[PDB]
C-alpha cells in the first residue's frame, strides 16, 4: 500500500504541484506543504537539548530511512546512539507538539552502512532505524515506496523532476511548517563539473541551472529527508534519494547531492530481512 | 523555540 496517500491518491485528489512533476517525465525557495502531502516525512528529534536534528522517511511501520551523517559525523564530533533521539511522525509544524496527530517513537537499533565515507564525500550516506514498536498509519502517516530496478531505470533521468521536503533553514529563520520544493535531476557531467569533490556512482545531483530562471535547494536541517518521484505508471510515490550534501544552499552553478537509494537497496533489503 | 513534548516519551 506504499506510496498511496490517504488524503490524495486514495481520494483521487491531486496536490497543488504534482502536475509539474508528471509533466517533466517526457528548504530554500520552497513553499508550505499541504496537510497530508508527504505522510512519510519523519523528523529526527534530539531530547536534550530539544532540537530538530534531521529529516528522515517512513518506509514501513517499523523502519525509518535517513542519511548516515545525521547520526555519525566525526568532523563535528557527532555520534548519536539510540537513546539520544526520538522519531516524530505525522508532523506539519516544525516546533509544535501536534497532539492527536503526530506520533513520537523510540528507537530499538540504528544501522549505518558499513562503507559510509564521511572522510571524503559522504559516499553511501545512508542509515536505517528500527522503531521499538510499529507505528499505526493514519491520514497523516503512511510509508513511501522504495524503487525497484525498473522504476529507477525509467524515472531517474536528467530533466525529470523530484520533490524534496523538510523543516531546514530557508536561507544559507527556520520555517513555521514543512516546506516543499520540486527540483530537476541534473546531468552527471554537469554535477561533476560544478565541484571539486569527487562524485561517485552512489550519488546524483539536482537543482536548476543558473540560466533556468527557477531555483530552490535543500539546506541545513533538511538532511536525511526524502527526494521522491511519482510514478506515472502506477501512481505511487517512490523515494529515489536522500538529502545528503551541498556547498552552500541555492548557490548559482552549484547543486544539491543526494544518496542514490536504488544503488543501495541490496544493503537495505539485507538489513531489513536480516534484522526483522 | 520547540514546544514541550510529553515526558512519557522522554523517559
Ligand atoms: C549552509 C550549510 N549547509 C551547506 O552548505 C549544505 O547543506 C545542504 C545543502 C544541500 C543538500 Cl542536498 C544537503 C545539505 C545538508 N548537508 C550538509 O550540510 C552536510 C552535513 C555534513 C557536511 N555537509 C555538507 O553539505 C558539506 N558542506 C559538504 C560535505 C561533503 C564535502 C563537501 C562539503
Amino acid at each position: 500500500d506504499c506510496g498511496l496517500r490517504p488524503l490524495f491518491e486514495k481520494k483521487s485528489l491531486e496536490d497543488k504541484t504534482e502536475r509539474e512533476l508528471l509533466e517533466s517525465y517526457i528548504i530554500v525557495e520552497g513553499s508550505d506543504a499541504e496537510i497530508g502531502m508527504s505522510p512519510w516525512q519523519v523528523m529526527l528529534f534530539r531530547k536534550s537539548p530539544q532540537e530538530l536534528l534531521c529529516g528522515a522517511s517512513l518506509i514501513s511501520d517499523r523502519w525509518v530511512l535517513t542519511a548516515a551523517h545525521c547520526l555519525l559525523y566525526p568532523p563535528w564530533d557527532k555520534n548519536f546512539t539510540e537513546n539520544d533521539l526520538l522519531v516524530r511522525i505525522g508532523k506539519h509544524s516544525r516546533t509544535r507538539y501536534e497532539r492527536n496527530i503526530e506520533k513520537i517513537s523510540m528507537l530499538e537499533k540504528i544501522y549505518i552502512h558499513p562503507r559510509y565515507n564521511w572522510r571524503e564525500n559522504l559516499d553511501r550516506d545512508i542509515a536505517l532505524m528500527k522503531l521499538k514498536k510499529p507505528v499505526a498509519f493514519s491520514d497523516y502517516i503512511h510509508p513511501v515506496c522504495l524503487p525497484d530496478r525498473e522504476t529507477a531505470a525509467s524515472l531517474l533521468q536528467a530533466g525529470y523532476k523530484g520533490r524534496v521536503t523538510g523543516w531546514g533553514n530557508l536561507k544559507e529563520g527556520q520555517p513555521s511548517v514543512l516546506q516543499v520544493v520540486n527540483l530537476p535531476i541534473v546531468e552527471r557531467p554537469v554535477c561533476k563539473d560544478s565541484t571539486r569533490i569527487r562524485i561517485t556512482d552512489n550519488m546524483f545531483c539536482a537543482g536548476y541551472k543558473p540560466d533556468e530562471g527557477k531555483r530552490g535547494d535543500a539546506c541545513e536541517g533538511d538532511s536525511g529527508g526524502p527526494f521522491v518521484m511519482k510514478s506515472p505508471f502506477n501512481n505511487r510515490w517512490y523515494q529515489m534519494g536522500i538529502v545528503s550534501w551541498g556547498e552552500g544552499c541555492d548557490r548559482d552553478g552549484k547543486y544539491g547531492f543526494y544518496t542514490h537509494v536504488f544503488r543501495l537497496k541490496k544493503w537495505i533489503q539485507k538489513v531489513i530481512d536480516q534484522f526483522g | 523555540d520547540f514546544e514541550e513534548i510529553p515526558e512519557a516519551y522522554l523517559a
